[PDB]
């Protein structure tokens, strides 16, 4: 499937994710994309925080189910 | 150039403006093209209230951005 | 405490010992928890609570809003803080939702499948705990303030349900029958309850300050209609022998079964005896409760000295049963209380408020 | 009504405001949870404040009771997290939809009003010195949002 992960300013990042990857893949993926690495990300879906260890299918990810990013800029 | 504004009605429509105009005349513009009194808007760009004494260059808006449209709220 | 596991270790105290003075010194040191939380789904108040009796593992919880939800008190995850997370939820956009508030929900007893609830939409159901369907619905002509199903009896399933009629309506959740209806009192019924110990005695409260224990087997009246004065200022029985002084809107045996306290709008507790309605003089001082539906609260299990959790204003109080001290007062909450319920397995207390929250109090140490 | 709803819920999944995100957060759909990015050049920035938005059954006609769920700094919403607005108890409006209520709460973080204050304790502080305020705020959504 495609999530659009779009950020602060508007821009919609396409990704692309199999229906069983855990989110650090998609945040590996946002990196790749985007340039952020995965410590400094905190995706929001629908208002809930994703966690770093849940698999994509729990939150009911489709196609083309846009994301939400917002830099931790300490992101330990 | 023009300018995206997202309408109540779930609507989108697109303004035709300068940086130099004034929101006033942004409200103007909301108002003929579907009719909300100058007064009832309240454009929200980045989550910031549009003051109606300034103009779009003051907020750092360009080409293909978006502007929020909702009703005319206080604070409690 | 070293001492009491060596006299456990060397068979000089009997393991009891140890078990009821550990679970004493646990309730005895409640305090709230912000290293655990219960999460956010009532749009108003929480009016009702009860733990599942068997495993003492999930929790339902009425909010004034008909949602109707289903915790889970298993710390699932692998950190020391968690959360409880709501497992299923009737919803409002569930089909069969209660319209208005649910002030009662209660497990089916023996038996965690099912598990009742009623709310002022004049309507008890009895949902199916798997796939959240109503198995039987029984629409009454008023409200319900409180129902209670036997935690005892396995040969019948009759359920109290206290309308604001003046007249105690036994639902059956076998064959439906709701005709068996239990006559004497004057006013609506607060708050009923069935005798853990007896099968067939039910205890009810009124608002006319009258607790009146019914043998539901019996059918001409009630056998014992409580007096404050054990029969000192002697009257018959058509305006005489009442409970408390204002409306009586809460009542919970003792674990044992062998007391009925009572909680009443005039202020007071009062640990009337079970078998003849005597009060037995237990101060317990000024409760403060000013409620005008069913009041709830629970009592200890497992404990040396039986402990009392009665929502007093908006704290829980904790008093000794049998000699009315206070031990002291839970104070976390931001509106009345309504509903506080034991967790008989690890002394930890769930007390749902009018704010919303679920604060689940837990030992420290 | 479930089917006003539903279709905020589909266009707001299509095309979701740019600095806001709401989903239904189990199987009730009248209970969502939303979640309020700090707007950018305030002392919210960075931050993600969680609301607890809850629909009436009569959505359309008559408001959600929003409140929040992160401890947030303002005159205008209690330590409880309630907020009060206008437009959220008296002047509420059905062409208003959630994807506006959330972006004028969002804008409303910025633009306080100490004027009949729902903290005056903070409004105080707020009228006469915004130099300690843009840092206590700060501090709270650090403490807080991050």
């Amino acid at each position: 499937m495609l999530i659009k992960v779009k950020t602060l300013t508007g821009k919609e990042i396409e990704i692309d994710i199999e229906p069983t990857d855990k989110v650090e893949r998609i945040k590996e993926r946002v990196e790749e994309k985007e340039g952020i690495p995965p410590q400094q990300q905190r995706l929001i879906y629908s208002g809930k925080q994703m966690n770093d260890e849940k698999t994509a299918a729990d939150y009911k990810i489709l196609g083309g189910s846009v994301l939400h990013l917002v830099l931790a800029l300490r992101g330990g | 150039m023009q300018i995206f504004v997202k309408t109540l009605t779930g609507k989108t429509i697109t303004l035709e403006v300068e940086p130099s105009d004034t929101i006033e005349n942004v409200k103007a513009k909301i108002q003929d093209k579907e009719g909300i009194p100058p007064d009832q808007q309240r454009l929200i760009f980045a989550g910031k209230q549009l003051e109606d004494g300034r103009t779009l260059s003051d907020y750092n808006i360009q080409k293909e951005s978006t502007l929020h449209l909702v009703l005319r709220l206080r604070g409690g | 405490m070293l001492g009491f596991l060596s006299a456990r270790q060397t068979g000089l105290e009997d393991p009891l010992r140890l078990r009821r003075a550990e679970s004493t010194r646990r309730v005895l040191g409640l305090e709230l928890n912000k290293d655990r939380d219960v999460e956010r789904i009532h749009g108003g108040g929480i009016n009702t609570l009860d733990i599942e009796p068997v495993e003492g593992r999930y929790m339902l919880s009425g909010g004034s809003d008909g949602v109707i939800v289903l915790y889970d008190l298993e710390n699932s995850s692998r950190q020391s803080y968690y959360t409880c997370k709501a497992v299923c939820s009737i919803g409002r956009d569930h089909p069969d939702v209660h319209r208005y508030s649910v002030e009662t929900v209660q497990w089916y007893p023996h038996d965690t499948g099912m598990f009742t609830s009623s709310s002022f939409d004049k309507t008890l159901k009895v949902w199916d705990t798997n796939t959240l369907q109503t198995a039987d619905v029984f629409n009454f002509e008023e409200t319900v303030y409180s129902h209670h199903m036997s935690p005892v009896s396995t040969k019948h399933c009759l359920v109290a349900v206290g309308t604001r009629g003046p007249k105690v309506q036994l639902c059956d959740l076998k064959s439906g029958s709701c005709s068996h209806i239990l006559q004497g009192h004057r006013q609506e019924i607060l708050a009923v309850s069935w005798s853990p110990r007896y099968d067939y005695i039910l205890a009810t409260a009124s608002a006319d300050s009258r607790v009146k224990l019914w043998d539901v087997r019996r059918a001409s009246g009630c056998l014992i209609t409580l007096d404050q004065h054990n029969g000192k200022k002697s009257q018959a029985v058509e305006s005489a022998n009442t409970a408390h002084n204002g409306k009586v809107n809460g009542l919970c045996f003792t674990s044992d079964g062998l007391h009925l306290l009572t909680v009443g709008t005039d202020n007071r507790m009062r640990l009337w005896n079970s078998s003849n309605g005597e009060n037995t003089l237990v101060n317990y001082g000024k409760v403060c409760n000013n409620s005008k539906k069913g009041l709830k609260f629970t009592v200890s299990c497992g404990c040396s000295s039986e402990f009392v959790f009665v929502p007093y204003g908006s704290t829980i109080a904790v008093y000794t049963v049998y000699s009315g001290e206070q031990i002291t007062m839970l104070k976390g909450h931001y509106k009345t209380v309504d509903c506080c319920v034991f967790q008989s397995n690890f002394q930890e207390l769930y007390s749902g408020s009018r704010d919303c929250n679920i604060l689940a109090w837990v030992p420290s140490l | 009504a479930l089917k006003r709803i539903h279709k905020e819920l589909n266009d707001l999944a299509r095309d979701p405001p740019a600095q806001c995100s709401a989903g239904p957060v189990g199987d009730d759909m009248f209970h969502w949870q939303a979640t309020i990015m700090g707007p950018n050049d305030s002392p919210y920035q960075g931050g993600v404040f969680f609301l607890t938005i809850h629909f009436p059954t009569d959505y359309p006609f008559k408001p959600p009771k929003v409140a929040f769920t992160t401890r947030i700094y303002h005159p205008n919403i209690n330590s409880n997290g309630s907020i009060c607005l206008d437009i959220l108890r008296s002047q509420w409006s059905p062409a208003l939809t959630i994807s506006k209520v959330l972006l004028s709460i969002c804008s409303l973080l910025c633009d306080p009003n100490p004027d009949d204050p729902l903290v005056p304790e903070i409004a105080r502080i707020y009228k006469t010195d915004r130099e300690k305020y843009n840092r206590i705020a700060r501090e709270w959504t650090q403490k807080y949002a991050m």
